[PDB]
């Protein structure tokens, strides 16, 4: 009836230069985000932008979609959508060899962070820098 | 005893009716009826048994004749022993049934001729071994059915906590696998060491039941009293071919153990290529934090084998971190006196003069070190002759305290200052002096200079521990 959605991004820490997974956002009925300090802000409506609508849409149109498929673990997932991209010719095969580090790296949550000293958006390159 | 060790019922009968004693033992303790029913002769026994020698004996070893028929494998023995009157129930001097005695071989037909009178299956041997326990080391499958048959559960485990499971594992026979799976053994069978049925197979490189095991849908995630996994397990005795194929089956990328320790650095540790290879397609990181602070980078430069500083670079990390105590990469490869990684290293781009927390850097290292190599080399890095510590401690005073006269020679002669006072008011001859060197102090005195100050603290860098 009511569900918890998660999201997380690919950033660097100001410790060191390094690639990994952090969340962002969260949601039951209401959004919840947290700053640098890693502190949650009060839950509130979100509001979406107009970029984000069609982009949504435009990629939704032409998105692989599965269902129902038998794994235990997000390794498997992701062995099984990688192959699904190969498949319908959505990316090229010299790509997944990084692509399949870009998806694998260490989830870790706020509590950390603090010992970390804080996150910045970064963008991965075809080295794996 | 002849005449039932050579099958001669003939000559015993005459043996019997003139005059003899059936209980008459040798030095086994055995009795003519024991030798009977070794060798598998039927009248001698009968005629034996005829003239009243007793059914329970108990030999020097400690067995009766019902656990030498079930050893001997003679069925018309048990058949006639079983009729005219015996008990299965008997205990030998180690706590073990006839059907302990007899499917440690696995005869079947004395099995189902136990097991269709009244016999307890469920059952504890010396060290509590159920008779699944001896009939997993046969490899002997549809033994297993007929003790199933009788339900003997796979919960029951031995007192050092090995399962049917456990011990099938250990000898590795799959089809008994096969077979004990439909049984629902359970996948939380720990022992007290909390080991797991993936460990074995890990340790052993039996690993044709991994799919077997993956059978029931195992999970790789599985941590004991020591919060080891199957891979920390599997990297420590490394058979790499279950390991690769865990990998896509859901492995642990970053689980550490209760030492803080991931299968990074145990894998650098015994250099070897290909794990490094796997788990970092599958993620691992050399950064992670241990109880100490160390990394696997840093544990992996502390060995610095010859492909690991080719690696490495592959892997994006820090390029010197400071552990606890302060230690940076240098420091370990000081205190190895690696020059092929201090190279490999220097041309990646690392302080030459790093310092520790107290303030030791890599020449104070190396000259408690006292490797000349380790400092030629730090020479061509760049690395001041003349680095002094918080406390100050000077290489000299270090190569003092460390006894090591030919790096404190080969300092000097590169124009390291010898007259520098610490903060204990001892020079390098002072303490060479006080440290009874005269080998050093014969250089290091008249290279230094009146010593500042009239007056024993010692210097010894720091290192992490176990």
């Amino acid at each position: 009836h009511k569900v918890y959605v998660e999201l997380q991004e690919l950033v660097m820490d100001e410790k060191n230069q390094e690639l990994r997974w952090m969340e962002a956002a969260r949601w039951v009925q209401l959004e919840e985000n947290l700053g640098e300090n890693g502190a949650w802000g009060r839950p509130h409506l979100s509001h979406l932008t107009f970029w984000s609508l069609l982009e949504l849409r435009r990629v939704f149109t032409k998105g692989t979609v599965l269902l129902d498929l038998q794994e235990t673990s997000l390794a498997g997932v992701a062995n099984q959508l990688l192959d699904r991209f190969i498949f319908e010719d959505q990316i090229r095969p010299q790509d997944r060899e990084e692509l399949l580090r870009a998806l694998l790296l260490k989830h870790s949550h706020a509590g950390e962070l603090e010992a970390l000293g804080g996150v910045k958006p970064a963008v991965l390159t075809r080295s794996g820098d | 005893h002849v005449a039932a060790h050579c099958g001669h019922h003939r000559v015993a009968k005459v043996l019997l009716d003139k005059g003899a004693k059936p209980n008459s033992r040798a030095l086994n303790g055995f009795t003519p009826l024991h030798i009977a029913c070794k060798k598998n002769h039927v009248r001698v026994m009968e005629l034996l048994l005829k003239t009243g020698a007793s059914i329970d004996a108990v030999t020097e070893s400690g067995l009766t004749p019902l656990h030498v028929a079930s050893f001997m494998g003679h069925l018309p023995i048990v058949k006639n022993l079983l009729q005219r009157g015996a008990s299965p129930n008997v205990s030998n001097v180690k706590v073990e049934t006839p059907l302990h005695m007899a499917a440690r071989a696995g005869h079947t037909e004395v099995a189902k001729y136990l097991l269709q009178n009244k016999a307890k299956v469920n059952a504890k041997a010396k060290d509590d071994q159920t008779p699944l326990h001896c009939a997993a080391r046969i490899g002997h499958t549809n033994m297993v059915k007929l003790l199933l048959e009788n339900n003997a559960n796979p919960n029951l485990a031995t007192t050092a906590g090995h399962t049917p499971l456990h011990i099938a594992a250990r000898e590795g026979h799959v089809e008994t696998v096969l077979a004990l799976l439909e049984k629902e053994a359970s996948q939380a069978c720990m022992t007290k060491k909390g080991f797991t049925p993936l460990h074995v197979a890990a340790k052993y490189g039996k690993v044709r039941v991994a799919e077997l095991l993956l059978e029931r849908d195992a999970h790789p995630n599985a941590a004991g009293k020591n919060g080891l996994t199957p891979l920390h397990v599997a990297v420590h005795h490394n058979n790499l071919d279950i390991v690769k194929l865990l990998l896509p089956r859901g492995g642990s990328p970053h689980s550490p153990a209760w030492n803080g320790y991931t299968p990074l650095h145990i894998a650098a540790k015994q250099n070897q290529v290909e794990v490094a290879r796997s788990l970092l397609q599958y993620g691992g990181s050399a950064n992670a934090e241990s109880v100490q602070g160390v990394t696997p980078l840093h544990l992996a430069a502390q060995e610095g084998h010859a492909e690991m500083v080719a690696l490495l670079l592959s892997k994006q990390a820090n390029g010197n971190l400071g552990n606890k105590s302060g230690l940076t990469p240098l420091h370990l490869v000081a205190q190895e006196g690696h020059v092929p990684v201090a190279d490999v290293l220097i041309k990646h781009g690392v302080m030459v003069d790093a310092t520790t927390r107290m303030g030791y850097t890599p020449l104070h290292v190396a000259s408690h070190y006292g490797n000349i190599k380790l400092v030629k080399f730090l020479l061509q890095h760049q690395a001041d002759v003349n680095a002094k510590t918080k406390l100050g401690y000077s290489p000299l005073h270090q190569a003092a305290q460390q006894g090591h006269t030919d790096i404190v020679t080969l300092l000097l002669k590169n124009g390291a200052s010898p007259n520098e006072v610490s903060s204990d008011g001892t020079t390098p001859l002072a303490i060479a002096k006080r440290l009874g060197y005269i080998s050093v102090t014969d250089v290091l005195k008249v290279v230094t200079d009146e010593t500042s100050f009239v007056l024993h603290r010692m210097s010894f860098p720091e290192t992490v521990d176990e």
